[PDB]
């Protein structure tokens, strides 16, 4: 019974020993003070006074997110640590059945016992959970094209008014998660349906250390973990990880560790009672497994690093000012509060070695996101399928505090050819508009695009987009070329000496490029060593 | 690209 | 129940009597210490030690390449020669109906037994198994592939969500094989769901050789082979040769000497370099 | 006021978004348009059978025109407020394109009063000079569209932005328009110190160095706003003295 003092509710759901370094789920800590005070904190005080106030409690709640985050397992923890009864999983398309009207049967079916309970007693009836997975299979906008069977619109319908009706109920919480919230219904999302609505990104550094102390607990405290394991230095290494990646990880290093000992096949499967009593894992089984694991958002990182095969001989003086120049506009975009959006065009002659700068810029700056669209990855697609993939790509690229994009050789990402000429207006236009876009509010961007066509570009009208150009000289005097022959190691200094010399008798205003010359320097490895290969294939290319 | 439902008689 | 026991498990998954060598796959020896290495692993431990490190198990194992190398073979054999339960076995797109709602059912009907043995037996179960055939016919990414009746999103999103899902399962292990790994929805080869990737790729040199030794074996020892046949001259002869080839050829040559023999003489058959040669 | 936000009321933002970068009044031109602009909002509010008005704004690139507008609109007061630009359409098909536009006029016939904004109108059809190329039949819908009057007691004011006025005249399509308004570039360099002294990016003793600078090796100036708020933002961080800010004045003049 409520005596005279005001104390808090007899069957609380909650209780009042409760903190959010008991749940398990590490990174996100301020969704979870919005989570919680916005749905579980009118359920806590005294009925009395919320009864004076006039208000009912939120009946929905949607996470939303990219794949491979934590959004089920919030959903399991929230079921399965309150006093509610229990909750009434539903699958995604679990609902469809074959007969005319049995589909909005089984949506009705899901709200009978909260409706009973809440007409026999009233405002003491237990808190009734059922959620919601995979929401955005069946629940689609209405009027749209798909389902040509007439479900996709009923469904939507029985949903709708069984979730805010002629006849009212506030004692249940339905929860809703998914990858996509542009396909849910626009009436789904109404203060009455799923008001709070939350996305889930991807774990600060600092949220990954909390991920991997989450993770290796039972490990620790059991004697199962060497002492040169040093967490901080894991979280460093690891990049473009997910939450669902540090498990894999930790199990690839325990399979490591594990494996010695019990070496499946050969003769050596006799488990011996001495050395599974002494099992430990180092540091050396969690550096092989970062071998095992490679993470889905980096893949453009592999292609930036074998566009630099060729490696970046410092001939010349002119690449370090390049490359400065590359640093402080880095500088700049990681400083500046005000400059939210760079771009740079670096234009110059075919084969004067453009992209492999570019790339060395970017792998250097140590951004956290990095993408390269190219040529080769549009290879066989249709108009629409391009366009599609370049504003996913750009739509991608609007989340975290610092990005950067590589375009590589616009000209031909249009399909230009000078004589009629031809060209792609949708994709020109497409990009004209995407290069301008300001990313939302506090984010920043530095997108450098490369070309070897300056005066087509001019002739387009399009030369507005950029903010400043970087060009790139190919090499003219003949000392270059003996740096780039020292190191290429191609002759001993006596026959680099010979060619030198000879090539001064024949060879005035020297000028060809440097993929040219790396490739001539090979072919002429084979054929004659001595000055006469080397000479007469850089008099004929020059 | 289709699809059909189905209902049911009972018995005589 | 548990306590400290460093002793083996009850019933072994693997077996006590077990080698490579008597597979009957040859020409792949790093792929099956990988597979052998991330999958089978855990599951021999002692069950006390595997619950003290807080680790479950992997449910998925994906393996593609060009046609006809060795895929098929070694989903059959896995699953023949591991005291597991029978395989349930899902050949192409078996699942489709044309009855609005019945295509998905199929899909939640493979995997009742595990739930229904998981939720009595909690970790004394024994390992399904389920084989899913030409993986890339049916899943295939969802929201690209054209318009229709929005039966592939369903069947996506079901698997999804049966796959790992709000209840856990530590019972199952699904292998897929494929041959264009490109078109395989992005969720599914998350870790937790098609943890672990294998590549299987024409064979070189000795894999030919030990592929050619093992084709040609219950015909070597019923003494039905000549002397003067070499297996290294013909693995040296046979260049970008699948194992699928290997195998024809083989038979060709057989049905050589058996045309030529064609009342008694039966008893003294005998395969020859001219019929290899010949073949 | 942070966690509950409106479902209809997207399109008003995203006009305060585009006057982010502030208004200066460096001259009195600027106070010049704006009086006219309110004076063509009164005339729209007090009149009875004038149910359209439409204007035109153009001038060269980088003077600032959606700003200009975006300002007008949002201080008029009005109930329904809306704008078209670039970034709507981007991705979409023709189809799809000529059916949103369609949908947007079509809800700008229900509140008694309304005000709508189209930004950019010859990148609105897809204008290349090689060609030319662009599309004919956006360019029908938005002429049809331009001069149909709304329902009876409904009023409309319509704004559009353009920076390619000779390409207009050229397409037969500037019948369409009641007034034009004009935005030139700043043109004396006391604007600039004006504009100076409002972003504080100096001494006032680097000011008198810098206009005097100019003033030895810059005749007819002409930068744009846009420009010289780029130029200064980035001289902040480099180089304080003159030399960063004289270099790149002349280099965009
Ligand atoms: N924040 C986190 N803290 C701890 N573990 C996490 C976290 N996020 C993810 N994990 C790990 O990821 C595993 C699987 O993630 P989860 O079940 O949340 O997938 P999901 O986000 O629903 O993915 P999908 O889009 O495929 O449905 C969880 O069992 C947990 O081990
Ligand atoms: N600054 C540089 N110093 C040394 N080698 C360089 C440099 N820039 C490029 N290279 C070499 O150039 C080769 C790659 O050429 P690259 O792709 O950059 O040429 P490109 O001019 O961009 O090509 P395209 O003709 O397709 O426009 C590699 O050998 C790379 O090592
Ligand atoms: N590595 C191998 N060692 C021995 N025999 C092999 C090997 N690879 C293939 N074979 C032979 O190939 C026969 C058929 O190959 P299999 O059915 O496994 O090919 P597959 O990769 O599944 O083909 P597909 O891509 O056409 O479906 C097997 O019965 C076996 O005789
Ligand atoms: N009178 C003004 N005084 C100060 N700042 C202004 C003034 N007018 C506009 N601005 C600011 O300068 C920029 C105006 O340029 P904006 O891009 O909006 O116009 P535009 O000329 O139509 O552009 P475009 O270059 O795309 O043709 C914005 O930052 C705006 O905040």
């Amino acid at each position: 019974k409520s005596s005279n003092s005001l104390r808090p509710r007899s069957n609380a759901v909650i209780r009042p020993d409760f903190k959010f370094e008991d749940l398990g789920v590490g990174g996100l800590d301020k969704e979870f003070t919005k989570i919680f005070r916005r749905a579980f904190a009118s359920r806590i005080f005294p009925p009395s006074v919320i009864e004076k106030l006039g208000i009912s409690h939120v009946k929905g709640l949607l996470l939303y997110g990219p794949p491979g985050t934590g959004k089920t397992l919030i959903a399991r923890k929230i079921g399965t640590m309150l006093n509610a009864k229990e909750p009434k999983i539903v699958n995604g398309p679990e609902i469809l059945s074959k007969y005319v009207g049995s589909s909005e049967e089984n949506i009705r079916n899901l709200f009978k016992d909260a409706e009973a309970e809440y007409r026999a007693k009233g405002e003491e009836s237990s808190l009734h959970i059922i959620i919601f997975d995979e929401l955005d299979s069946v629940f689609k906008q209405r009027g749209s094209r798909g389902d040509g069977t007439g479900v996709g619109d009923n469904v939507v319908n029985q949903l709708l008014a069984k979730m805010d009706g002629v006849d009212q109920l506030n004692n249940i919480l339905v929860i809703g998660m998914t990858n996509r919230k542009d396909l849910i219904d626009s009436a789904l999302l109404r203060p009455g349906r799923f008001e709070v609505q939350v996305e889930i990104h991807l774990p600060d550094e600092k949220g990954r250390l909390q991920i991997f102390d989450i993770q290796t607990k039972k490990m620790r405290e059991n004697n199962m973990m060497s002492d040169d394991v040093n967490l901080a230095e894991l979280a460093a290494l690891t990049k473009n990880f997910s939450g669902a990646e540090i498990e894999g990880l930790v199990k690839s290093a325990s399979s490591f560790a594990i494996n010695k000992t019990v070496n499946i096949g050969k003769g050596a499967t006799k488990l011996n009672t001495k050395d599974i009593a002494k099992l430990k894992v180092t540091r050396e089984d969690f550096l092989n497994a970062l071998n095992d694991v490679t993470p889905a958002f980096g893949i453009s990182e592999e292609d930036l690093k074998t566009c630099v095969e060729g490696g970046m001989m410092l001939y010349s003086e002119r690449v370090n000012s390049i490359l400065k120049n590359g640093a402080r506009y880095v500088r700049q975009v990681r400083e500046s509060d005000k400059s939210r959006l760079v771009s740079l065009l670096i234009h110059g002659p075919a084969g004067s070695g453009k992209t492999a700068l570019a790339a060395e810029i970017a792998l250097k700056s140590g951004f956290p996101f990095i993408r390269l669209i190219s040529p080769n990855e549009l290879s066989g697609m249709s108009e629409s399928a391009k366009i599609a993939y370049i504003d996913n790509t750009f739509r991608d690229a609007y989340k975290s505090p610092l990005n950067i994009l590589v375009i590589d050789s616009l000209e031909t990402l249009v399909d230009w050819v000078p004589i009629g000429p031809r060209f792609s207006n949708n994709i020109l236009q497409m990009l004209k508009v995407a290069l301008k876009r300001k990313p939302p509010q506090d984010r920043r961007l530095l997108i450098m695009t490369t070309t070897s066509a300056y005066s087509v570009l001019q002739q387009m009208d399009i030369l507005s987009c950029f903010d400043n150009e970087i060009a790139v000289p190919n090499m003219t005097n003949l000392d270059e070329l003996n740096n780039v022959m020292i190191e290429s190691n191609f002759l001993d200094d006596a026959g680099r000496v010979k060619v030198i010399n000879e090539l001064s008798r024949s060879c005035p205003n020297f000028n060809v490029g440097i993929k040219k010359t790396l490739t001539n320097i090979e072919t002429a490895r084979h054929d004659e060593d001595p000055v006469n290969e080397l000479v007469e294939l850089m008099t004929q290319s020059a | 690209g289709q699809q059909i439902f189905s209902q049911a008689l009972l018995n005589a």
